[PDB]
């Protein structure tokens, strides 16, 4: 009844929260693997105060749209994403951890009022447009497309969603819904060896050729996993929650 | 700020207070709801941040139109549409009388037309009352205060605490769900559309369990057949009584054969629960006009 | 660069649009009240001896504001002041000072509420003053006239004021068609000739493409005289303009 | 023999027709001074309480005499006076006495005059006074409604009395073509509902056939608030009409 409507909705809203792709290019103190340490390390966070998912997407789509009009110096890089993940809780979480926590798992580097005054900063950058589309609520609606559910490719879509987040440099210039269909794809080709069905292929309208080059990129990073110098997720997705999906080894090619 | 003169306070609340004001260089009369910002402790408040950013992608005719943020130094006000009062009141104003059958369809018809919209963007609005919907001299009603509401893209997790008042709590919710789905603010609906056909609340519970069994009254006590999972649900008791389910005739005199169709689906047990866009659909509307209400202000 | 600006202003016009159906969703005022506003514009540019180009900055101003702020009809003036001061600063060599768009309005509206609408409405437009015009293409159109001729230049100025007054129906199109139109139905009324094939491969806009307008402004030229808001016919029958607005128009455009 | 009526009221129309391009041949008047004349007929039919009948048939009376008279615009009222007078006699059960028509022109004009240019008209129009009119027209329309609307009664003699103001375009269409738009555009303002098939067996006439009138007819009712003449708008708000004239008119005729 509403579900087509609702990714109907969110097809035409990932359009418009879309951050700028070359916005590290023109960022003159901050790189992109500065952004793979803070990422990473929000993942822990997020593991250490036991917060969802969602939360971790939101933060990070908040951080890459701030980073897009706003020159950050390398000393403050911290100070946006802790900003970021704690309007990420406020908005996500049913009850989010107190503003004291977020100061906390920061060693004690910035202060109350630093965070505070960035929570203010982000939001008039942002402008409260704060309901992002994810690759997460992408994910949660094609998993209903699941001729049965399997937990173990739900699990691995989710570890290949969450691995996309790392890297800006080749997954900023892809939507939400396209990482979202490409890790269904390669979750359900390693575990159960199906392809993208036919009913997504409706729902969505993407082909398997129109997903082959984020496909091949995300991929490329299942593969590489375990020698990137990011680790968290990897171990995140070990646990028994998780199925310990990422000890699965990527096929070598995806015939394609 | 400094463009509003304030008229008088019209609404009290948690985080702050609503007063009615008048644009001064445009005449625009507007509600502000000012939130005071604790800047040692908190920030801004989940509230408003929800309500902001869930609002102001919601521009439609029937919910209430943010107008602007003016976020500073140590306050935060929302500027908002201004309307007349709440149904609430205006359900009171009306006692002796009733408000009239023609009203009350026109009425559930923009709230429905209001909800569709929230639920195809995703949002849920959790605490559907009466005195939450406002009303105007024209025939207007739109949904207000979505301090509560949630998009829903991910599923809505349940809450020990914080929620609808327990008068338009859904069974679901009582029986200890895990998920929020848009069943809920359809169940508030129906309750609030029974209300003003019968000018008393439904189902008036002084407690949880006692909410439970005045709805286990009236619609019968939900079994497996009825509402498939029932009895493995948190909350679930095989020593509930078992109650049988009550003529609608009995329960809503007032309305018709058509009338009595929609509320039983609205209350429907298993949130098969009829939505909003198909409630727009059902013959009840196939005469639906625009009264203007009599407000007493 | 006269192409690269056309372009560009192409490009503009496109963004600096309002909304088309503002005045329905406009609780207190219509598009009557709108009219008498503009027609008092154009009186107070002649009593102080503005530009064009004000005129039509001021109007597309008060057009936008108008798309997202609910203004009281005992507003709108003050609205347009404001819209008139601000469109003055942006294109006049130098403005009438405050005080003088104060004592324009009888002393309805203060200094302070003056300077604090330019403010709003600045706030408003997000400082975006630099609008496409009718003006502005029909001056770029200007230049393909083989040879000129100031009693068309007149009329087609003529004829694209009156547009504003109207906002049912000229809000629904773009400057470029209606300077387009406006140049047309001046050059037909004046030497009897049709939107030139130069200006045809300069604008893409063919004589069919632009007929609705057309019609629309020959309707407007037709009913000039009987319209309530005067102060542009008044204006155009100056030596200036060569008295223009005392033209005949034609019966018909034979389209 | 309402078939007998209409056939012969279509006959009768053809031959009542003024010269459509009179105006141009008249050296001291304008379009415009006819419409101020026109316009001040309606509140002297106002303020005497005469049938819309009477009003429709001193306009026939002064287009017939003024194509074939010329008149200098200090005598233009004389002529409408003594049409009115004319019409009064013709329609009204019992007319205003002819003082009473010399009083409306604030002694502007004797009683004399007034009585010799009811001769001078008389002798022009050759006795030739039961002209058809769109007011008759319509009352043999409203004969084909299913069923009978007042609000569109009253909003077809809305246009159609609007029709009288504006020499061109509507000198140029024959009374039961205008007053077929008229009822068709009012009965699509208020109901929703097209130009009916039992009127276009009647009449012959398609929505096709009253297309250019229509439009005309439906770019006359949008400008109605800004036309300078504004007696008929006012009339037409009173409580016997329905306030049809605050009415909002169509968008689009989708034709
Ligand atoms: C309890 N009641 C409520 C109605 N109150 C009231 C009385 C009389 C006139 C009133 N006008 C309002 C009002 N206009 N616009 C509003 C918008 C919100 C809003 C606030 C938050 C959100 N999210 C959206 C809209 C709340 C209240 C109002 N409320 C009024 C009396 C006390």
């Amino acid at each position: 009844d509403y579900h087509e409507d609702i990714h109907t909705y969110l097809r035409e809203m990932e359009v418009k929260c879309k951050p700028k792709v070359g916005y590290m290019k023109k960022q003159p103190d901050i790189t992109n693997s500065m952004r793979a340490i803070l990422v990473d390390w929000l993942v822990e966070v997020g593991e250490e105060y036991k917060l969802q998912n969602e939360t971790l997407h939101l933060a990070v789509n908040y951080i890459d749209r701030f980073l897009s009009s706003m020159s950050v110096l390398r000393g403050k890089l911290q100070l946006v994403g802790t900003a970021a993940m704690l309007l990420a809780s406020k908005f996500e979480e049913i009850y989010p951890p107190e503003v004291a926590e977020f100061v906390y798992i920061t060693d004690d580097t910035y202060t109350k009022k630093q965070v505070l005054r960035m929570e203010h900063l982000v939001l008039k950058v942002l402008t409260f447009d704060l309901a992002a589309p994810t690759v997460n609520q992408f994910l949660t609606q094609y998993f209903l497309h699941q001729q049965p559910a399997n937990c173990k490719v739900e699990s691995l879509a989710m570890f290949l969603g969450e691995l996309s987040l790392i890297d800006a440099d080749p997954y900023l210039k892809y939507l939400p819904s396209v990482i979202a269909g490409a890790a269904f794809h390669l979750a359900l080709y390693t575990v159960t060896g199906q392809s993208w069905p036919e009913s997504l292929i409706r729902k969505t309208g993407y082909t398997l050729e129109s997903l082959k080059p984020c496909l091949m990129d995300l991929h490329q990073t299942y593969l590489k996993a375990p020698q990137h110098a990011q680790q968290s997720i990897r171990e995140k997705y070990k646990n028994s929650k998780y199925h310990g999906v990422s000890l699965l080894n990527p096929p070598e090619t995806l015939n394609l | 700020m400094e463009n509003f003169q304030k008229v008088e306070k019209i609404g009290e609340g948690t985080y702050g207070v609503v007063y009615k004001a008048r644009n001064k260089l445009t005449g625009e009369v507007v509600a502000l709801k000012k939130i005071r910002l604790d800047t040692e402790t908190e920030g801004v408040p989940s509230t408003a941040i929800r309500e902001i950013s869930l609002l102001k992608e919601l521009n439609h005719p029937n919910i209430v139109k943010l107008l602007d943020v003016i976020h500073t130094e140590n306050k935060l006000y929302l500027v908002f549409e201004f309307l007349h009062q709440d149904l609430k009141k205006f359900m009171d104003a009306s006692a002796l009388t009733g408000i009239p059958l023609p009203l009350i369809k026109s009425y559930l018809f923009q709230l429905l037309q209001g909800l569709a919209f929230c639920h195809s963007h995703r949002v849920l609005h959790r605490d559907l009352k009466p005195q939450n919907l406002l009303i105007n001299t024209e025939g207007a009603i739109k949904l207000a205060d979505f301090g509560l509401a949630r998009a829903f893209g991910v599923p809505v997790r349940t809450y020990t605490h914080e929620v609808v008042t327990l008068w338009y709590r859904a069974p679901e919710i009582l029986l200890g769900c895990k998920y929020y789905s848009t069943a809920v603010d359809i169940w508030s609906l129906g309750c609030i559309f029974a209300e003003m056909v019968t000018r008393r609340a439904l189902f008036p519970g002084d407690s949880e369990i006692d909410q439970l069994f005045r709805i286990f009254r009236t619609l019968g006590t939900p079994d497996e057949v009825v509402w498939p999972g029932v009895t493995s649900m948190p909350d679930y008791k095989p020593s509930f009584p078992k109650w049988a389910r009550q003529d609608f005739s009995k329960v809503v005199p007032p309305l018709d054969e058509d009338g009595r169709s929609l509320l039983s689906q609205m209350l429907h047990y298993d949130p098969k629960r009829i939505s909003a866009k198909a409630a727009l659909a059902h013959p009840f509307f196939q005469d639906v006009t625009k009264p203007v209400p009599h407000l007493r202000l």
